[PDB]
């Protein structure tokens, strides 16, 4: 078991989130700095996001150690997943949360049933906080727990986007994002993303409270807008690319707006209706932790 | 024109697409040449871009009118109305032929 | 808006176009921003498309550029619900006292209740007989001359005594 | 001669248009042809109709 | 008599048939007052557009022509097996899998026929280009600097239908009184440096921003160019300047629309000067190459669909609905269908992902192993190195 510092996993420089860019692991906060706006006439008001629902779904009773990490990366960022809620083992994030499980959560991101030798473990208290919460990740499917795939997007841009006094005012103008690019830029960022592991980062956001946890939203705030921006690029209604003298500024447009797409394309990642709603169940959860 | 527009517009479908050459080499051999400063009109200049050929491109916008014009043609008879149809394809046929 | 009681099924009866052409939207647009005057002339309701056009063909013809720019976003955003801050004030009480009700999420209130003239609008028969005023608000430097296109007698005929 | 798309000179309808196209489309000749493009350079003496 | 064999049993057939994989088109709406086909069509840029439905002629061994005389038989001389009269002739109801199976035949062929001349049309997308001359507006510009111009001709020929593709709002035009923010503002709004000259003179701050940013005017005419300006250099000259080729890759860089990977680029400047007959030739010989016998139905779909004349021009090619007035609109969300709004080249998905990895083989440095140009000297072949 790798225990849980005074800080996040996040705090580990074994859980370190980095993208590739201009031929080294940047930071992702590097990155967000080469980001810049276009804001147009269209406005975004964010409003409250509905509660999630109290209900844990139940895990199955399945015998294999479920791969609930990559399901959830490649759920979110996966340049080629669809159907994610066919399968439906999301669900066994729930085996995690009751007290005293006989389950654990490895640091590969696979959930098994009983504890193994030589494979190190999140702690199962610290788990159980992130399980009883992102569980619901399992009831994104089910219609009466479906999350809003609209409005949650304005959240999405306010964070990303969104200038300090934007973000206090709670409104944005509806911002088109630019960054100096190279060759499949967004491809390789979101295949970068994908290997994150971003089960550290949500361990830390339920687990972590007070003083450790504010740290901890500031500390990484830069990685949560990088996977929001991902997300928003596999939403962007478009996304062209810019010539300008000898350099080309990619261009998505726009952020905060989910245009519901499903037909792909080669510039992002894209979603299958099912990854719609998955994201935007994960998103709800996400800024609801995110917010308190 | 004020008010003759289209045909005008027809009329530049007439304007030629080549260049006044001057006859360099003729005027170097000093060969019989009434003007004062020879010069031929070169039908159509050779095609600098790598793909594009400026003067298929040009035949393709003549089309173009064409076929809006005969689209644009209101007619009586019903065979009238189905050449006005197939002349449409004839037409974009020639661009293909001419390209 | 007089503050009367009101037993409407529905506080905003106009239609949401989930998916529509432009002159949905445009329509939807105009018509949420309520330049309509109050009129009890009875209308010619057959007509009603073309004239709502006609004034969104007015209305963006004729607004300040800020008020322009909101008739922009509001045909943008079609999916979207605009509706005014008392409106917005009914829905909360009638979610307050049916929390089970249904409502069409995606709106966008309005902080600012926009700042222009009521149109007129009496779609029904009668010549205007306008008596005009000799000066007004407005102050023409030079305007250009205005040609009068020649009227047919099928329209109006010009007797030599009355 | 390719004057036609293909199915079009033995569609029935188009019969008036491929009458007219046949009517136009004189028989290519290297004589008639050559002379065309060399008289573009040519000097003209009496004046052409 | 036949009226129940129909309600009841024909019905099911039209509506089991109407979930059939090909029957891809919407027919009828039941309403012959108000009803119109949807008229997409094969737009190009590059040449006409191909109506997908038209008048053709072509009557298909005689199937397109109705004989209405059909329903004398039907009604009055044809049994039906809910009709006995009673014998209770058991329904048959068929395997899916034989329709299912010619469909899926079908389609597989479909794709694999596109698939060598919609190769070809993706590596040449960017190769489109418009004449451009580039006057100097400085004392020592070089060759290429300068404030890049072109024809209003060549930009109906090339430039604007790829803006109606790109769905973006023309781009302003520039009535002299423009500021280079309006115009800084119409190129992030339609992704494009390209503005239309409408009225002069063009002011100093608004020269240094087409020249910095290499915007490009749009000319109604090259008449007395710098009389369009306002050149307080006095630097500007209508005898100054350098006429050059400007590919479309070199303007546009949307992602399905126009490939413009440095690799593809880098191939095309490898490539000869080219007619639309070579482009032909070169389909026709990746397709000589990757020929594949098909399944037995597959060949009998090739052989009945015709010869392969594919006179259409496919250089950035999309599919659009006409209006029947006959403009070809602009790609609506709220009315076309997603998958028509980039044809992708007309490839498969993974094909793309493929390709990106292909690209990065073409300009890997060790195969890039054809040599350029040679020194003639002459020494002794003392300790030889290739190097």
């Amino acid at each position: 078991m790798l225990q849980q510092p005074t800080g996040g996993y996040t705090t580990l420089e074994q859980f370190a989130f980095t993208i590739r860019n201009d031929g080294t692991n940047a930071t992702p906060t590097q990155f967000l700095q080469l980001l810049s706006y276009e804001a147009t006439e269209n406005e975004l008001v964010k409003k409250t996001i509905p509660t999630p629902e109290t209900h844990l779904p139940s895990a199955r009773n399945v015998p294999g150690n479920v791969y609930i990490e990559d399901a959830i990366t490649q759920a979110l960022f996966g340049i080629s997943a669809q159907n994610v809620n066919a399968h439906g083992y999301f669900s066994r994030l729930s085996a995690l949360a009751l007290p005293n499980t006989s389950a654990r959560l490895g640091l590969d991101g696979v959930i098994y049933n009983s504890e193994t030798i030589n494979i190190p473990f999140y702690d199962p208290a610290a788990v159980a906080n992130f399980a009883a919460t992102y569980a619901k990740l399992g009831n994104a499917s089910t219609p009466r727990y479906r999350a809003d795939m609209i409005d949650i997007y304005a959240h999405v841009g306010l964070e990303l986007a969104g200038t300090d006094a934007e973000r206090a005012a709670g409104v944005m103008p509806v911002k088109r994002a630019k960054f100096d690019s190279w060759e499949g830029s967004l491809i390789s960022l979101s295949r970068d993303v994908v290997n994150w592991k971003i089960l550290a980062f949500l361990i830390d956001l339920c687990s972590l409270e007070g003083e450790a946890l504010r740290a901890f939203k500031t500390r990484n705030r830069d990685v949560f807008r990088m996977m929001l921006f991902i997300m928003s690029t596999a939403v962007a209604a478009n996304v062209v690319n810019r010539k300008v003298t000898k350099r080309v500024d990619r261009v998505l447009e726009y952020i905060g707006v989910n245009s519901m797409r499903t037909a792909g394309r080669t510039a992002t990642i894209t979603y299958d209706l099912s990854r719609h709603e998955f994201a935007a169940k994960f998103l709800q959860l996400t800024f609801t932790r995110w917010n308190a | 024109l004020a008010g003759a527009n289209t045909i005008i517009a027809i009329m530049r479908l007439f304007t030629p697409q080549g260049f006044l050459r001057t006859d360099d080499l003729a005027i170097a051999a000093n060969f019989p040449r009434a003007s004062r400063n020879p010069q031929t009109y070169i039908p159509y200049t050779n095609q600098r871009g790598t793909v594009t050929n400026e003067f298929a491109s040009r035949f393709r916008t003549i089309v173009a009118t064409l076929a809006n014009v005969v689209n644009e043609r209101a007619v009586q008879d019903d065979m009238q109305k189905a050449t006005r149809s197939c002349t449409k394809q004839w037409l974009r046929h020639l661009e293909t032929q001419f390209d | 808006d007089k503050g009367a009681l009101v037993e409407a099924d529905r506080v905003i009866q106009r239609l949401i176009p989930l998916s529509s052409s432009t002159y949905v939207q445009r329509l939807a647009a105009i018509g949420a921003l309520y330049p309509n005057e109050f009129t009890e002339n009875v209308l010619d309701l057959s007509r009603l498309s073309t004239a709502l056009l006609q004034l969104s063909d007015t209305y963006y013809q004729h607004a300040n550029d800020q008020l322009r720019r909101l008739y922009r976003r509001m045909y943008n955003d079609s999916r979207t619900l605009y509706m005014t801050q008392r409106h917005q004030e009914l829905l909360l009480a009638q979610i307050t006292a049916d929390p089970n009700i249904l409502l069409y999420p995606y709106t966008y209130i309005f902080t600012t209740i926009p700042t222009s003239m009521n149109y007129i609008s009496n779609t029904g028969q009668g010549r205007i007989k306008h008596s005009l005023t000799v000066t007004g608000a407005t102050e023409h430097d030079t305007v250009a001359d205005i040609v009068l296109g020649q009227t047919g007698e099928d329209v109006i005929t010009i007797s030599m005594v009355e | 001669k390719r004057y036609f798309p293909e199915n079009l000179e033995q569609n029935q309808s188009a019969a008036r248009l491929v009458s007219a196209v046949k009517a136009r489309a004189s028989e290519a000749d290297i004589s008639s042809i050559h002379l065309a493009i060399a008289r573009e350079v040519s000097p003209m003496f009496n004046v052409h109709e | 008599n036949i009226a129940v064999a129909h309600t009841d049993h024909l019905s099911v057939v039209y509506a089991t048939m109407s979930n059939f994989m090909l029957n891809f088109t919407n027919n009828f709406s039941g309403n012959h007052a108000t009803f119109k086909p949807d008229q997409y069509v094969i737009t190009s840029p590059e040449g006409s557009y191909k109506p997908i439905i038209e008048r053709q002629g072509e009557t298909v061994d005689g199937l397109t022509i109705i004989d209405t005389s059909i329903v004398w038989p039907i009604l009055c001389q044809c049994t039906y097996p809910l009709v006995r009269q009673s014998i209770m002739e058991e329904i048959v109801y068929p395997d899916p899998s034989t329709t299912l199976s010619q469909s899926l035949s079908v389609a597989q062929v479909l794709s694999k026929l596109t698939l060598p001349d919609a190769f070809i049309n993706m590596i040449l997308s960017g190769g489109d280009s418009v004449v451009m001359r580039t006057y100097q507006t400085e004392a020592d510009d070089d060759l290429d600097e300068g404030i890049r111009m072109t024809t209003y001709d060549q930009y109906l020929s090339h430039i604007r239908e790829r803006l109606h593709i790109t769905n973006v709002p023309d781009p302003i035009y520039i009535t002299g009184a423009s500021t280079p923010d309006q115009i800084a503002a119409s190129v992030q709004a339609t992704h494009v440096a390209v503005v239309l000259y409408q009225s002069g003179v063009i002011n100093g701050p608004a020269s240094t921003y087409l020249r910095e940013n290499e915007v490009l005017v749009v000319m109604p005419d090259y008449y007395d160019v710098v009389s369009r300006f306002a050149n307080a250099n006095l630097q500007m000259n209508n005898n100054r300047y350098h006429e050059s080729v400007l590919e479309i890759a070199d303007i546009f860089d949307q992602a399905d629309f126009i490939q413009t990977s440095d690799a593809v680029r880098q191939l095309r400047a490898l490539m000869p000067t080219l007619s639309t007959s070579q482009i032909r030739h070169a389909i026709e010989r990746i397709a000589q190459i990757t020929d594949v016998d098909s399944t037995d139905y597959g060949k009998l779909t090739l052989r009945f669909l015709g010869t392969l004349t594919r006179s259409l021009k496919m250089q950035n090619a999309q599919i659009r609905r006409i209006r029947p007035d006959g403009t070809v609109l602009r790609y609506d969300d709220q009315i076309d269908i997603e998958a028509f709004r980039w044809s992708r080249y007309f490839l498969d998905e993974l094909q793309l992902r493929r390709l990106s990895v292909g690209l990065r083989l073409i300009t890997n440095p060790r195969i890039a192993r054809r040599f350029n140009g040679v020194r003639i000297m002459y020494l002794t072949d003392d300790d030889p190195d290739p190097d």
